[PDB]
């Protein structure tokens, strides 16, 4: 199954696109 | 409100923790 | 360190506000 | 660039995930 670190991974790209978007 | 980017900054302290699973 | 379901809270929690981003 | 909504349906399947380590 998918590792800690794999899904934190995950979780950080996904904070990357969070962060394009404009308030 | 919060802006995408404090939700972003949120979401990257929570994957710190995240990696100190097991 | 924080247990997972307390980490899992806190991401649904956070999804919650993502979702309502305008 | 992904939807919000598209953005908070991923970051919730993350949540599971994690949820059941
Ligand atoms: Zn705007
Ligand atoms: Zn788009």
């Amino acid at each position: 199954t998918a590792s800690p670190r794999a899904l934190a991974d995950k979780l950080k790209q996904l904070a990357y696109k969070v962060k394009r978007l404009s308030s | 409100t919060a802006s995408p980017r404090a939700l972003a900054d949120e979401l990257e302290q929570l994957a710190y923790e995240v990696e100190r699973l097991s």
